[PDB]
RNA sequence: UCUGGUUGAUCCUGCCAGUAGUCAUAUGCUUGUCUCAAAGAUUAAGCCAUGCAUGUCUAAGUAUAAGCAAUUUAUACAGUGAAACUGCGAAUGGCUCAUUAAAUCAGUUAUCGUUUAUUUGAUAGUUCCUUACAUGGUAUAACUGUGGUAAUUCUAGAGCUAAUACAUGCUAUCUCGACCCUUUGGAAGAGAUGUAUUUAUUAGAUAUCUUCGGACUGAUGAUUCAUAAUAACUUUUCGAAUCGCAUGGCCUUGUGCUGGCGAUGGUUCAUUCAAAUUUCUGCCCUAUCAACUUUCGAUGGUAGGAUAGUGGCCUACCAUGGUUUCAACGGGUAACGGGGAAUAAGGGUUCGAUUCCGGAGAGGGAGCCUGAGAAACGGCUACCA
RNA sequence: UUACUUUGAAAAAAUUAGAGUGUUCAAAGCAGGCGUAUUGCUCGAUAUAUUAGCAUGGAAUAAUAGUAGGA
């Protein structure tokens, strides 16, 4: 079905390019998965060279990585809020790259409190965070910015959106609802 | 798929073949040689051809080139 | 403005700490590509986003190096120029004009105007028609 | 062709092996190896072709399946192994030690060899480069990768090897004035002292040379090959010690 | 030659195919048997030529009715 | 490219006569020797009876053949070896030029934009961490037997038994060093310690005394490169349950400890044989073909998907761009491209399916499996003929 | 500054043009032979930008850039 060539396309001048050749192994492309929120579930794709790949059908968890802290949790995925491409795909919840999902915040509030003995919500100086994140804190989810290739390596690992991000993608959400 | 052999032919036939002053010649040059063929004196007179045009070629070229 | 599309634009795996207050608000990467071309202070000092600007972008310049007239200044950050060159009719024993048209990858840290003479770079594939890159703006 | 190629025409052979165009339609394709495709002579042709001491590919078969061939001190059994330029083979029977080297003419050229002179072997750095573990290596004309060389070992530098522990015995710089060996290109095999380096950002630097009649020429520098300092060659040269003549 | 008169088109199915799309998507730009012709031209003429009759015989009439 | 003819003779314009070759294409007659050599053409890349053209074993993966040799050291096996499992190859070679006119191709570049079986060179002690390693477990083939069918390299049910099949899996070394007494150092103590996948972060910068003996990172023209470190993540890899010849060194005399040559394998990196993209410039006839491309991606931007990887390659959302009288687009080609072949004084012109190189195809659309490598056709599937 | 010119590297072999050699001649084909071989001796093995790219030398031609004001 899919092959990815540049003969079957115009010309740069406008032209139409008769046929040179059959379609290539080398050239050819692959069914996208379609990687939603569920029970994880994991296809192996055997390609050039002997190379896995790992395609992720449903994927439930993820890692996700503070980097103002520069710290790393395994969280729970809850769902998708934005999508820069496709807000078909926002309403279909599939987890792709550079999606805004809202993930569990339990794992990170509690470095937060073992680490700076103290809690969220309600070494001083390092304990300040930002207005923002605290209010995701206090909510119980946090906005978290996905930074895999879920239908290539089959990893959801992301990272916490911060400052400029949060307020970008936060305009972004409150003006598009 | 071999290397092709190369193969050469040997002589000739000249401008004019009817010609009567060169037909005498060939008559002389036969019968005084012992020859057989127009063949064998046209064999002769390319290798000669080929010899002075290239001695005609050297001399215009400069001397001591 | 510099956060003009649906996405964030920005320079990645490039960190700014959120923690660290220093001077400059941002932390902007820039490289010099080489061959003696001066990178530019409004890239250096700039505000923009680009991934194919060959002194911020993941883009090197390597291979061949054109020079051109450009042509159109139409289309978002790449422009057109127009090679000029001399064929030869070795029957005819004489010469005749022709022209390419080659499109090329400007980045916003140049100025283009239709009419002056810029020297560009051979980079890989940005697009289906833009192979080159505009690294060195001269007037005319 | 749907994949790599097995087999070499007679006439798509490389012209230096000085194959005859009328014994057969196939040449020994050089199985992959430390050295080129262009620039590698198969153990059959060197030793059937060249040393005459074989009449057939089955007598390079069975000498080599007899194990007498060593090549840079190590058995060799596949005859079609690219034995390329600088190279030491060594016959224990016949008492002989071989260097490959290039002659005057753009040929191989046999060069006997006495044991002193086998025991190592030349190379010329040419990647030097930062490995796993953060330790540093060099990798020479021949794939001999070298870990932990002398620190002031460049790209383009010669690097005598001692064979038999494969180790770094010395080396020579690439400066102006040293005497450098020219292996590919129209002169190859001129060995000439070289004058300056013509450098180029992005282009091919090119070398100018000047041999021992004082003659000058031009190469680039993926076909010089330093060899040692003003008159003293750390190898043997051959007949005519390369030069070019009329 | 595209477009030419091969032997067996009954083979050639497929190629004359994606031939016609081509000729189709090439000759975008221009659209966005002579036995039976000859027959064609000539019932055409014939037919043109008995109406020619029929309204020269009702002019006919109405100039005879007129007069 | 020339010669002959008008008229008393002469010159140009004319008319006629005369002349040519062609590995050109058919064809006719003749044809003894020696050497050498080719062996397509209906614009039919139209159709095939039969036969063959791809298989393979070393001392070194698996033999209880109810195979053979007896027989002499071999009561686990040991020689030779059908069959079958396993490994590799079948992707090269051979044929043909149907398609394709900036396409293939030629010369020139690039990969700081990727995959690579093999060959070659390097490469991995991680010691500990609470409840078999003198070496785990399942099956299945071939085979024995019971059968089906008109038929094919069709195979079903039942009983065995193996692996380099398949699936599991455990087996100290550095730094500092108080002391001591001094050499030949050895030492209480303090501290550290795999790869592989994915993400986040960080580094990867470089305009005075003497006991004369001793103390006061790299590369490129250029990188987010090589490399290192941190925190976690994984339906998760690797870190040898393999094989041949020999049998030496030890001794607490245990059938205890150690040990040579070499075969296969395996993570990463480099190399080689490659592969895919790729930059400049170059194609025959056509203007009584002047506008062409964009719904159906045409030109560019951003994000994603997909791929080995770049990329409108594809999907979104966006701007309205791109080519052309320097001939775009579309048409014709009895058009495979090139090295090359013929000819003339030079210039040119005409051939090049055809011994080498490259591309394409296997009756014609389309699709895939295995594999490092195929959109394979002496592989498989569906359609048409 | 470029065009244009000079030179150099690059333009696979086979083919072509050349040099050697008594295949019995020839069309072809191929690339040493002697020695006191314990240290040497002899000859030939060259050329083929026709445009693009690369490097280089220029004194013409043809385009192409750059003195003025005030006190």
């Amino acid at each position: 079905g899919i092959s990815r060539d540049s003969r079957h396309k115009r010309s740069a001048t406008g032209a139409k390019r008769a046929q040179f050749r059959k379609k290539r192994k080398f050239e050819l492309g692959r069914q996208p998965a379609n990687t939603k929120i569920g029970a994880k579930r994991i296809h192996s794709v055997r390609t050039r060279g002997g190379n896995k790949k790992y395609r992720a059908l449903r994927i439930e968890t993820g890692n996700f990585s503070w980097a103002s802290e520069g710290i790393s949790k395994k969280t729970r995925i809850a769902g998708v809020v934005y999508h820069p491409s496709n807000n078909e795909l926002v309403r279909t919840n599939t987890l792709t790259k550079a999606a805004i999902v809202q993930i569990d915040a339990t794992p990170f509030r509690q470095w937060f409190e073992a680490h700076y003995g103290q809690t969220l919500g309600k070494r001083a100086a390092s304990a300040k965070i930002e207005s923002s994140v605290e209010s995701q804190f206090s909510a119980g989810r946090l906005y978290a910015c996905i930074s895999s290739r879920p239908g290539q390596s089959g990893r959801c690992d992301g990272y916490i959106l911060e400052g400029e991000e949060l307020a970008f993608y936060l305009r972004r959400l409150t003006a598009k609802k | 798929p071999r290397a092709p052999r190369t193969y050469s032919k040997t002589y000739s036939t000249p401008k004019r073949p009817y010609e009567s002053s060169r037909l005498d010649a060939e008559l002389k040059l036969a019968g005084e040689f012992g020859l057989k063929n127009k063949k064998e004196i046209y064999r002769i007179s390319f290798q000669l051809s080929k010899i002075r045009r290239a001695a005609r070629d050297l001399l215009t070229r400069d001397e001591k080139d | 403005t510099v956060q003009s599309e649906r996405a964030f634009q920005k320079q990645p795996h490039i960190f700014n700490n959120p923690k660290v207050k220093t001077s400059k608000r941002t932390k902007r990467w820039y490289k010099n590509a080489g061959l003696g071309f001066k990178t530019p202070k409004t890239a250096i000092e700039g505000s923009y986003i680009d991934k194919k600007c060959p002194f911020t972008g993941l883009v090197s310049i390597r291979g061949k190096i054109l020079t051109g007239t450009v042509v159109s200044t139409k289309m978002h950050r790449t422009i057109v120029i127009r090679r000029a060159y001399l064929h030869y009719i070795p029957k005819y024993n004489r010469y005749e004009k022709r022209h390419k048209n080659v499109p090329v990858h400007v980045s916003p840290a140049f100025r283009v105007q239709v009419g002056d003479i810029v020297t560009v770079g051979q980079c890989r594939p940005i697009s289906k028609t833009v192979r080159f890159n505009v690294v060195k703006v001269s007037a005319a | 062709a749907r994949g790599p190629k097995k087999h070499l025409k007679r006439l798509a052979a490389p012209h230096h092996w000085l194959l005859d165009k009328l014994s057969g339609c196939y040449a020994p394709r050089p199985s992959a190896g430390p050295h080129k495709l262009r620039e590698s002579l198969p153990l059959i042709v060197f030793l059937r072709n060249r040393l005459k001491y074989a009449l057939n590919g089955r007598e390079v078969k069975a000498i080599l399946m007899q194990r007498h061939v060593k090549v840079d001190g190590k058995v060799r059994t596949d005859t079609t192994y690219p034995a390329g330029f600088m190279d030491v083979i060594t016959l224990d029977a016949t008492n002989e030690n071989f260097r490959l080297v290039y002659d005057v003419k753009g040929r191989f050229a046999v060069h006997r060899i006495t044991d002193e002179e086998a025991s190592y072997k030349l190379g010329k750095v040419k990647k030097v480069q930062l490995g796993k573990k953060g330790v540093p290596y060099v990798v020479t004309h021949d794939g001999r990768t070298i870990r932990y060389p002398d620190p002031n070992i460049k790209v383009n530098d010669t690097v005598k090897i001692d064979l038999a522990s494969g180790k770094i015995t010395d080396f020579i710089k690439f400066d102006a004035g040293k005497l450098v060996y020219v292996t590919g290109g129209r002169n190859l095999g001129r060995i000439g002292t070289i004058v300056h380096k013509e450098r180029h950002d992005g282009g091919f630097d090119l070398v100018h040379i000047k041999d021992s009649l004082d003659n000058t020429f031009v190469t680039r520098l993926n076909n010089v090959f330093v060899i040692g300092e003003q008159g003293k060659p750390y190898i043997s040269l051959p007949k005519g010690k390369g030069i070019k003549l009329s | 030659g595209t477009y030419r008169k091969r032997f067996n088109e009954k083979a050639r199915s497929g190629h004359m195919a994606k031939l016609k799309e081509l000729k189709r998507i090439r000759n975008k730009q221009f659209t966005r048997s002579k036995v039976s012709r000859l027959k064609k031209k000539r019932l055409d003429k014939f037919i043109e030529h008995q109406l020619k009759r029929e309204e020269r015989k009702t002019i006919i009439g109405k100039l005879q009715d007129y007069k």
